[PDB]
């Protein structure tokens, strides 16, 4: 991280601190969009609950610099593609499964219909052999 | 005005330098007021209606 | 001059409908004084005049 980026992550901490002792109140998520990268709801409120100890007033810029480095605007999630396909396979199948991703589907409130889901699996399926394992997925997120 | 009354919103703009330009916009406008001034003394009303709302 | 150049009779407000249309108007009368010189009305033509008046 040059020191540039991190003077910026700094003065928007220190524009949204209004403690005054270098720690954030709510607008902790916003210096995050403010700094350019756009979380999503379920990224910020994930970030939320890593702050949730103390926080509102108690949140330094270290621990909001460990959480950016923990993804910065999401660069590097190979670390999570692995946890995901974990939790996608909820069953542990461990191979793409189209229950377990329409359960995920209908979870994120889209209810795709199987035709749906099927395309979704077929794509998926690099051999087109009904299973699809940790490897389909990186090609995936490789493509 | 009514879009950015929270101070959520200020300090994000703040953020984004909304500020120095607003300024920078004032800056200009003192200096356009001067530039009407050595011209013909034209009586504008709104005149200043933008320096008023900008500062 | 000086005096002239400080300030000297007046002038149009901006945006001015009002003294635009008498601009026009006198824009007219010049190009009927124009029109007359046989030259002057070809170079007008070929100008886009006639589209612009109509
Ligand atoms: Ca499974
Ligand atoms: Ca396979």
């Amino acid at each position: 991280l040059t020191e540039e980026q991190i003077a910026e992550f700094k003065e928007a901490f220190s524009l949204f601190d209004k403690d005054g002792d270098g720690t954030i109140t709510k607008e902790l998520g916003t210096v995050m969009r403010s700094l350019g990268q756009n979380p999503t709801e379920a990224e910020l409120q994930d970030m939320i609950n890593e702050v949730d100890a103390d926080g509102n007033g108690t949140i330094d810029f270290p621990e909001f610099l460990t959480m950016m480095a923990r993804k910065m605007k999401d660069t590097d999630s190979e670390e999570e593609i692995r946890e995901a396909f974990r939790v996608f396979d909820k069953d542990g199948n461990g191979y793409i499964s189209a229950a377990e991703l329409r359960h995920v589907m209908t979870n994120l409130g889209e209810k795709l219909t199987d035709e749906e889901v099927d395309e979704m699996i077929r794509e998926a399926d690099i051999d087109g052999d009904g299973q699809v394992n940790y490897e389909e997925f990186v090609q995936m997120m490789t493509a | 005005q009514k879009l950015i009354t929270s101070a959520h919103w200020k300090v994000y703009l703040a953020a984004r330098g909304v500020l120095p330009y607003v300024g920078n916009l004032i800056t200009k406008e003192i200096a356009r007021l001067l530039a009407l001034e050595e011209a013909t003394l034209s009586t504008d009303l709104q005149q200043g209606y933008a320096l008023k709302s900008l500062t | 001059r000086a005096l002239s150049v400080l300030g000297c009779g007046h002038t149009s407000s901006t945006k001015c409908y009002g003294c635009a249309s008498a601009v026009t108007e006198h824009c007219i009368t010049l190009l009927r004084a124009l029109a007359t010189n046989p030259a002057l009305r070809h170079i007008l033509v070929s100008q886009g005049l006639i589209r612009e008046l109509f």
